[PDB]
């Protein structure tokens, strides 16, 4: 994370620092390129496209 | 003497006293100490998560 610049960074039912220490099964990380102008429509509960 | 088996519905009535004051205490008040909504599960995600 230190190589990028990260514009929003938010946790659910997770911590930001427990996101880094914490230890589990499997993660799976997804990327793809985003605008910043529909960060609104990125979110779980909105009604976006 | 010989008979105290499952026939003998007296002594059947001791065994659901005995079962029925283990079952309040240990079976009630332990699994009722497990998980409630779903999330916490065990603890109150203090660190482990949260």
């Amino acid at each position: 994370l230190s190589l990028f610049s990260v514009n929003d960074f938010t946790c659910s039912q997770i911590s930001p620092a427990a996101i880094a220490s914490n230890c589990y099964s499997s993660l799976i990380l997804d990327y793809f390129s985003y605008p910043l102008s529909m960060k609104s429509d990125l979110s779980v509960s909105s009604a976006g496209p | 003497q010989t008979g105290f088996t499952t026939t003998n519905e007296a002594f059947q009535k001791v065994q659901d006293a005995v079962n029925n004051n283990a079952q309040a205490l240990s079976k009630l008040a332990s699994e009722l100490s497990n998980t409630f909504g779903a999330i916490s599960a065990s603890i109150g995600d203090i660190i482990q998560r949260l």
